[PDB]
Parts: structure tokens; C-alpha cells; sequence
């Protein structure tokens, strides 16, 4: 999209950096859920791929009305004191463009050794004959923790932002503003 | 010569209680006295302690008595008498300055918006405190607030948040007893995961009696962030009030004895060698007073 918004976290001396990332993150979240639609995606500006850190930036890319919509909308109260709002205002050009996309992982042999048993009839040690331990993935990137509202469990949000790339291309945003096919002005 | 002393022991000041956090839902706050408690369960990941609402409640109530004690700049502990006297000299003359007032007001502040409740207060949707000076055992003087109304950051002026001010600085100062019945409300949602305090199978959780609860040190840490005259970059706020003024999660201490801003050289100068600082230097100091400890050398 053309126009964009910048969210700092103030720093704060009771919470880290990663907590109220996260916060927000979520309340973001269900602020796209409240809002519905596929136009609406983030990118995080400090970022930085050798620690997997996110910064303390997001930016939240999209229509202005709908940036004006997101300023005066529920979603941000009780977070208004830990963060500071720019305006929304209009992507500088040029800008190398990036898909913003979440990687989820087979980090969990025995739920995957379930899955088998679920749609194989198989045993356990079936299961964990064809299932060893040596499928498990762990991540170098970045990462946000939710909890979910539908079911009861707390889940890494990993993130991985993509190559550059000189031009942008049609695509849809999920309910959590990342990359189910759209890209972001990275700048 | 007038040495410091050798011990000094200050008696904590603001006395909380541990903050039991009960669950109801939201407009019904005002029949809140038969809440059913946060009961701290175990479940399988290890295994960890969580604390989460009933699945048909959506508001948590944390509730703590505070004792606003009085008589502040009076050690519990001293060995040099003339020390003693200058130090409580050295108060008398603050106090006839300027009345517990900043810092009572500061105090009010802290327990107005709801900043003891800590990691429940930053994705709640609307929190409300309510403040009853507990006379004779039944009430003296009501408050509520409006704790997103009222920032962490701005120490803003308000004409309940003067009287509460007066009411701790009353406490404060010694001329009343006062004891403060704070609950406070905060909608999070249905079945949203609380925070509670975390004892030391990884992670144990605080309970008094099968019922969650954060400590009462964490209150009183909660309360004490009132310190804005800290050499301030970064754009941080207040900070909780220690010497050599610093906070765990940032890992960064400020008030450094490098320059002349922590407490100990503070007092040192205005105790012993008669250098007064400034108003707020001042200020810092006497809430670091208000915080007791052990100020005294081996």
C-alpha cells in the first residue's frame, strides 16, 4: 500500500522490548479480525536478521482510512501509554519491496506421530519408527508469543521477512497482517 | 566531624499487603465481595503453574490494603546520636519546606492508575480503581478512577487525585492514621490468561491460601515508581525509587555514583555537609526514606 504507520514501544522499565511486542502484535491482530479484509499488512523497520531481534518498530502498511479507522479504535487502549504513534503518511519512493510471511515447523515430532496415528490407524511405535526425533526444526528467526482465544495454548509466532525484491505484486494479507502473497514497502 | 553512621535501619513506610486477584465479570463490580478467587492450576507442557479466568469471566479484580505509616525520616536503628539528630533535623527542615505533598501526590498517581497490577494492565480494556480510607472499619472517603484515564507516564492534576494526595500526605506526615482498601478491576477478557507473582516442575506461582496473588514487594515496587528526576535519555519514565536508581529489565543503572545523583552521596551531602540539592534531588531522597533499607557502611 501507499500509506503507512509507524508504531515505536516507548521503553519501559517493568516490561522488555519482545513482551509488549508481542502485546501489541495481538491486539493487532484482533483489530484485523474486528475489521476484516485482506489489505492490511506489518513490517518491522529495525529488524535485525543477526541476533533475531524485531526492534522496537512495527509498521503497519495500508489504505490512509483505514490507518485513521486503527488510530481511534479500541485496540490500542491500555497500550497507549507504552507506545508513540507517528502520522499516517505516504511511503517515500523508491523502496525495494519484501514479503512478510509466517514459518511454522515440524518442532514437534510426537504431534506429528499423532497425526499419523490419527489418519494411519498406526501404534506408537510405528509412529516412532517412521517419525524419529531428528525432524524437529528449530528456528533462527525472530518471533512473536501469542495465546490464542479459540483454543487454550501459546504459540512462537515465528517471522521471517523476505528478499528484496525492486517491485511489488498483487496479494492478500492474513488477520495478522502478514504476506499471504502481498508485499510492503521496506524502508 | 559528624561521621554517617555506622547502621542505619529505615522502616518501610507504605506497608502493602499481598494483592489477592479474584475474577467476576464487568458491571457487576459493584456486588464484587463474594468473587470466586484465581486458583493457580497445573498444567503439562515439564509441567508449569498457570493462572487463568473462569471461561464465563472477564474482569479481574486484584485487591491489597496499603499503610500509609508516617513518621519517615526517623531511623529504627542508629548508632551515632549526633547523626541522628542531624538527619532528623535535616527532614524537619524538608518537611517544613514543602509538606509530603509531591510525593504523596506521586503515590496517589501510582495507586490511581492501576500500575501494581502489572502484566494484567497492558492488554486490559478498561480498568477502574477503587480506593476506600478505611476509618473505624467500615469507610471514611470513597475514590474511583479511571486507570487508563490516567497515564503511567503524566502526573497529571485532578481534583479526587488532590484529595487522595492529601489523604497520604496526611499518612505521610503523621497526623492521621490511614489505611487504603484498593481493588481494581481490569477487563481482559474471557478466560484470558492473569499474571500473578512467581515463586521458586519450572514455574511455580504465588498463592496465599489455593488462591493466586502477587507479592506484597511487588505492590510496593509498583508504587514506588515515582522517580522523573533521573538523568533521562531514551525517553524512559518514572522509575521505581532505589539508590543508585535501577531497573533489572533494562539492565542499565541509572543515578550512577559516577556523578553526584544516587541517593547515598545525596544524603551524604545533605546530611553531613549541609548541601542541600534541589527540590527533586530532595524529593528522591525522601522517598528513598519512604522505601527504608539499610544505609550504613560496615
Amino acid at each position: 500500500m501507499d500509506h503507512y504507520l509507524d508504531i515505536r514501544l516507548r521503553p519501559d522499565p517493568e516490561f522488555p522490548p519482545a513482551q509488549l511486542m508481542s502485546v501489541l502484535f495481538g491486539k493487532l491482530h484482533q483489530a484485523l479480525v474486528a475489521q476484516g479484509g485482506d489489505r492490511i499488512g506489518v513490517s518491522f523497520p529495525d529488524l535485525d536478521e543477526s541476533r533475531s531481534r524485531l526492534g522496537e518498530r512495527l509498521r503497519i502498511h495500508a489504505s490512509a482510512d483505514d490507518l485513521r479507522a486503527l488510530l481511534a479504535r479500541p485496540w490500542l487502549e491500555g497500550l497507549r501509554d507504552h507506545l508513540q504513534f507517528g502520522e499516517p503518511a505516504v511511503v517515500p519512493h523508491p523502496t525495494p519491496y519484501r514479503q512478510v510471511s509466517r514459518v511454522q515447523a515440524k518442532s514437534n515430532p510426537e504431534r506429528l506421530r499423532r497425526r499419523l496415528m490419527r489418519r494411519h490407524d498406526l501404534s506408537e511405535e510405528e509412529a516412532r519408527k517412521r517419525i524419529p526425533d531428528t525432524v524437529a526444526r528449530a528456528l533462527d528467526l525472530p518471533f512473536v508469543t501469542l495465546r490464542s482465544q479459540s483454543t487454550g495454548q501459546h504459540f512462537r509466532l515465528f517471522i521471517r521477512h523476505g528478499p528484496l525484491q525492486v517491485t511489488a505484486e498483487e496479494g492478500g494479507f492474513t488477520c495478522y497482517g502478514l504476506s499471504k502473497g502481498g508485499f510492503v514497502p521496506w524502508f | 566531624i559528624l561521621s554517617t553512621a555506622s547502621v542505619l535501619a529505615f522502616e518501610r513506610k507504605l506497608d502493602p499487603s499481598d494483592a489477592l486477584m479474584s475474577a467476576g465479570a464487568w458491571a457487576q463490580r459493584d456486588a464484587s465481595q463474594e468473587w470466586p478467587a484465581v486458583t493457580v492450576r497445573e498444567k503439562s507442557v515439564q509441567t508449569v503453574d498457570v493462572a487463568n479466568l473462569p471461561s464465563d469471566a472477564d474482569t479481574l479484580k486484584v485487591r491489597f490494603t496499603l499503610r500509609v505509616l508516617g513518621g519517615a525520616g526517623t531511623p529504627s536503628a542508629c548508632n551515632d546520636a549526633a547523626y541522628r539528630d542531624k538527619l532528623l533535623q535535616t527532614v524537619a527542615t524538608y518537611v517544613n519546606d514543602q509538606g509530603f505533598a509531591e510525593l504523596a501526590r506521586r503515590y496517589a498517581h501510582n495507586l490511581a492508575n492501576a500500575r501494581f497490577l502489572w502484566r494484567n494492565r497492558v492488554g486490559a480494556e478498561a480498568v477502574e480503581v477503587r480506593i476506600n480510607h478505611i476509618r473505624q472499619g467500615e469507610v471514611a472517603r470513597a475514590w474511583r478512577f479511571d486507570a487508563l484515564a490516567i497515564g503511567l507516564r503524566d502526573f497529571k492534576a485532578d481534583a479526587e487525585l488532590d484529595a487522595l494526595a492529601e489523604l497520604i500526605a496526611s499518612g505521610l506526615s503523621g497526623s492521621g492514621h490511614v489505611l487504603l482498601e484498593v481493588v481494581a478491576f481490569a477487563r481482559i477478557g474471557d478466560g484470558q490468561e492473569v499474571f500473578p507473582s512467581q515463586e521458586l516442575k519450572s514455574k511455580t506461582l504465588y498463592s496465599v491460601r489455593d488462591a493466586a496473588a502477587i507479592h506484597s514487594q511487588k505492590i510496593g515496587n509498583a508504587l514506588r515508581t515515582i522517580d522523573t528526576w533521573y538523568p533521562d535519555e531514551d525517553g524512559l519514565g518514572p522509575i521505581a525509587v532505589e539508590p543508585y536508581g535501577s531497573v533489572t529489565s533494562q539492565g542499565k543503572a541509572y543515578r550512577q555514583p559516577k556523578q553526584k545523583l544516587d541517593f547515598y552521596t545525596l544524603l551524604d551531602n545533605w546530611v553531613l555537609r549541609d548541601e542541600a540539592p534541589a527540590v527533586e534531588q530532595q524529593h528522591y531522597v525522601i522517598a528513598n526514606l519512604i522505601r527504608g533499607g539499610v544505609f550504613g557502611e560496615a
